[PDB]
């Protein structure tokens, strides 16, 4: 399954996911793609920032979704 | 119909929120009138760009013949329109062909939104569009 990420840099992420991964996995997956940390990483779909504990299936993500990513310095 | 408390409530968060409270007042509490299974509730939509805003949303089922939905008023209503999403809330995940319609944001595609003018719509109409979201193919 296939997934965007949308940066505020208009710069675009695609990411190949399974329904299942945990929101901490697709982090994972985004610091292996450009290299940033996870702890820095907040996603954010449909007005909700999501969980590191929860899967994709959870929020009802589907192929071709675009989810958003800020990063913030806690 | 619409208890005096809820009323009264709503006129309350609606002022500090809505730069057009007295349409967003006049519309959501119509709206309410009209379908006794939605109900009110503000909480913090998280904006695509991390900004947090407190907003009104209306949520509760819709009959289509049924779908749980989470419909959100927008500050700059009627302006902007409002958006909706399947509530996905204490559902066994494990389940739609309402599924072809929601676009890669997560949102009900609801043709009406898309071609929305701010001074002939209202939340009611919003509404009623949802009943009959099925009546056509998927646009885009």
């Amino acid at each position: 399954m296939q997934i965007f990420v949308k940066t505020l840099t208009g710069k675009t992420i695609t990411l190949e996911v399974e329904p299942s991964d945990t929101i901490e996995n697709v982090k994972a997956k985004i610091q292996d793609k450009e290299g940033i940390p996870p702890d820095q990483q907040r996603l954010i779909f449909a007005g909700k920032q999501l969980e590191d504990g929860r899967t994709l299936s959870d929020y009802n993500i589907q192929k071709e979704s675009t989810l958003h990513l800020v990063l913030r310095l806690r | 119909s619409v208890p005096e408390a809820v009323v009264n409530w709503l006129f309350k968060v609606i002022q500090p929120i809505y730069n057009d409270g007295r349409t967003t007042f006049h519309d959501s509490l119509a709206l309410l009138d009209n379908f006794h299974s939605l109900r009110p509730r503000t909480r913090v939509f998280t904006h695509s760009d991390g900004t947090p805003q407190l907003l009104l949303s209306i949520y509760g089922t819709i009959s289509t013949g049924s779908i749980p939905v989470i419909m959100w008023v927008p500050s700059m209503y009627p302006v902007k329109p409002p958006f909706i999403s399947i509530n996905l809330e204490n559902f066994d995940m494990n389940t739609l062909p309402i599924q072809e319609y929601i676009d890669s944001n997560g949102w009900i595609a609801l043709p009406i939104l898309h071609c929305w003018d701010p001074a002939a719509m209202n939340l009611i109409m919003v509404v009623q569009e949802l009943m009959s979201l099925l009546h056509e193919p998927p646009q885009d």
